[PDB]
RNA sequence: UCUCCUCCUAAAGAGUAACGGAGGAGCACGAAGGUUGGCUAAUCCUGGUCGGACAUCAGGAGGUUAGUGCAAUGGCAUAAG
RNA sequence: CUCAUAAAGUGCGUCGUAGUCCGGAUUGGAGUCUGCAACUCGACUCCAUGAAGUCGGAAUCGCUAGUAAUCGUGGAUCAGAAUGC
């Protein structure tokens, strides 16, 4: 890697609020708080009709 | 009236047209009318024979034309002094050598493919013979 | 739109026109003039010619689609736009 | 490397037990991973393009390579020789660790997402896709942005098929819909 | 700070700030805030990070954003697609609920066309 | 039209004419020269945010169909690019 | 006796000049009333969205005092349906 022109690359914590704690090499320098990640996303776990209505509206 | 779209140049020379000719063989058709004697094919002399042997046959067969004018001819007008450029191109010619087959057909009897080819050789400029597809 | 204590509206001939046609089959389109019937489910699959002025429209009548009104389904105005 | 050594203890094993394969070295490899930026209004602000390699720089953690044209092109008004985009090549352990924070950070901050498109494979078995919004990349502040961008990702793989690059990338669990 | 998938400003007041979100407006704010026990007046930089934790799970008990978007689109579709009057009307781009198109009839009709 | 360059005519050494057929020049460059080290093209297909027939990215096919400061010819991979 | 709490104002707090906590058009869903029946083609309620519009060219209009301007209320017509009278 040549020095002294690439941005400063230090680890860093990522803290999730589903109580998920996470250790990565980033540039934005200060510990991060995240509202998503990989393990509480509805598409990564799992989370993701007028005759009906008609009848709900109008049974007899 | 045959003649090419583009060519890389106007003008050609003269030349000379010695030799006999290839594709003296009848390949796609059943008959062919084939050239005898040694000339120049006008575009309007191919075109009013394939007229007429289109017009004897009455649509039904096919027609092939195995020669192309390719080649420019040039004249000068009348009151020009000798000399002073090539002219100007007026008409196209494919030059014949012999044993070169002009015309080709299929999917006519014998006896009308010969009428058809009797009144465009009575258009053409040089003499032709009937000939026929030969196995080898 | 109707009250819900109400109930959907339908009329009468109508109701008894797609009772009969449900336990006969499927015959010739349901010729109506009631334009202000609603589609019930019982008359899924089902040819309703409704008049729109002049001529009698078809309707085929399937599942996604009840609830709606057969005037709705109909148009009246015939419009193809200006300076044509 | 957490995903590197990931890959070294079971991605293999799977890998070998899904396809029958004789060798480790016949098992694919995740080759490089290259993003890019196509920032062709640099012709009208070339400052913009300067902005744009530092964004690309603060996401993947390195320096671009500002790329200029090929050939010149009639329609976008560009000459050759003329700088219109910007990119970074990840080898190795950086790749690693930019593809954890892709994969674990930035892809399910994508707005409004429902999977990635499992037919994005170019034939071969490498991927392609688009980030519409460099602010998924936690690394660029919300109001220190100038203008809001885009990039594409490429990760380039030494699978020989499109069922074994997708196969790699449902081992390390990549979210196909 | 970051609340479905948006960012909603910090400056602002509790209901605007979640007034914000596309599908939520006043009410469902008020409903927010009454559900989260949080004081409408309180900024978001004052707020601390378990209040924004409920914020989201209320939020998540409401429909927003791609979902309400693709529900709105799908129902649209579906009328277009059924061919009902409203659908007839959709597809032309003039007013559906019995608007006058004599004259005015502009925020359909878009910017005026002149012959 | 008049001096100079390239092809053909020009008949497989050279040269060779016409108010014969076609095109160019009257410069540029202190790097576009020297040397050392390194590299390989046109085009198309597939995938990819804005991005579209065509910008930048990745892979394949292809094999010099590119390139040469400016015409045409002869050269060029050991590159002369 | 009912229709029928007048509103502007007043006091307090917030908003702090932004297409905004201005604007409320358009559209999706869920409803209530009247009427045999609200699709063409009613009104109003709730939720959701939030368009043009940042004081208007040439030109043109009303008003001399409880007037202009501005804010509410009632009636006729009418089963229901006023920004009109
Ligand atoms: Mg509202
Ligand atoms: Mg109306
Ligand atoms: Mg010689
Ligand atoms: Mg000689
Ligand atoms: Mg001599
Ligand atoms: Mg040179
Ligand atoms: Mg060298
Ligand atoms: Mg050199
Ligand atoms: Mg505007
Ligand atoms: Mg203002
Ligand atoms: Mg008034
Ligand atoms: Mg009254
Ligand atoms: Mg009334
Ligand atoms: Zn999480």
């Amino acid at each position: 890697m040549k020095k002294d022109i690439h941005p400063k690359y230090e680890e860093i914590t990522a803290s999730c609020s589903c109580g998920n704690v996470m250790k990565i090499r980033s540039t934005v320098g200060h510990d991060l708080n995240l509202d998503v990640c990989s393990k509480c996303h509805p598409f990564f776990t799992g989370k993701q009709g007028r005759v009906d209505r008609f009848n709900k509206r109008f049974n007899i | 009236m045959l003649q090419p779209k583009r060519t890389k140049f106007r003008k050609m020379h003269k030349g000379r047209n010695r030799g006999l000719a290839q594709g003296t063989d009848v390949s796609f058709g059943s008959f062919g009318l084939k050239a005898v004697g040694r000339g120049r094919l006008t575009a309007r002399q191919i075109e009013a024979a394939r007229r007429a042997m289109t017009r004897a046959v009455k649509r039904q067969g096919k027609i092939w034309i195995r020669v192309f004018p390719d080649k420019p001819i040039t004249e000068k007008p009348l009151a020009v002094r000798m000399g002073k450029g090539k002219g100007n191109v007026e008409y196209w010619v494919a030059l014949i050598q012999p044993g070169k087959v002009l015309y080709e057909m299929d999917g006519v009897p014998e006896e009308l493919a010969r009428e058809a080819f009797k009144l465009a050789a009575a258009k053409l400029p040089i003499k032709t013979t009937f000939v026929t597809k030969t196995v080898m | 739109p109707r009250s819900l204590k109400k109930g959907p509206f339908i009329d009468l001939h109508l109701l008894k026109k797609v009772e009969k046609a449900v336990e006969s089959g499927d015959k010739k389109p349901l010729r109506t003039w009631s334009r202000r019937s609603t589609i019930f489910p019982n008359m899924i699959g089902l040819t309703i010619a409704v008049h729109n002025g002049r001529q009698h429209v078809p309707v085929f009548v399937t599942d996604e689609m009840v609830g709606h009104k057969l005037g709705e389904f109909a148009p009246t105005r015939t419009y193809r736009g200006h300076a044509a | 490397a957490k995903l590197h050594d990931y890959y070294k203890d079971e991605v293999v094993k799977k890998l070998m037990t899904e396809f029958n394969y004789n060798s480790v070295m016949q098992v694919p490899r995740v080759e490089k991973i290259t993003l890019n930026m196509g920032v062709g209004e640099a012709i009208a602000d070339k400052k913009l393009l300067d902005n744009a390699a530092a964004d690309l720089a603060a996401i993947s953690g390195q320096k671009p390579l500002i790329t200029k044209a090929r050939k010149s092109v009639a329609g976008f008004k560009i000459r050759q020789g003329y700088p219109i985009g910007c990119k970074v090549t990840l080898r190795g352990e950086r790749m690693w660790e930019f593809f954890e924070r892709l994969i674990t950070i930035a892809v399910p901050r994508i707005r409004d997402f429902r999977g990635l498109s499992a037919k994005s494979f170019d034939g071969r078995g490498n991927y392609s896709m688009g980030v519409r919004e460099q602010i998924i990349f936690p690394e660029i502040d919300y109001d220190k942005v100038d203008r809001v961008r885009g990039l594409d990702i490429t990760i380039t793989t030494t699978a020989k098929s499109d069922e074994e690059g997708r196969a790699l990338l449902a081992a390390f669990d990549f979210p196909f819909r | 700070a970051r609340i479905a998938g948006i960012n909603i400003p910090d400056h602002k007041h509790a209901v605007i700030a979640l007034t914000s979100i596309y599908g939520v407006g006043k009410t469902r704010s008020k409903a927010i805030l009454a559900a989260a026990g949080i004081a409408e007046d309180v900024k978001i930089s004052e707020l601390s990070e378990g209040q924004i934790d409920t914020l989201r799970d209320e939020v998540a008990k409401f429909v927003v954003e791609g979902d309400l978007r693709r529900e709105i689109s799908m129902s649209i579709k579906r009328l277009m697609d059924l061919g009902c009057y409203r659908g007839l009307r959709h597809r032309r781009g003039l007013p559906v609920r019995g608007q006058r198109t004599k004259t005015n009839a502009r925020t359909r009709k878009g910017p005026r066309k002149p012959i």
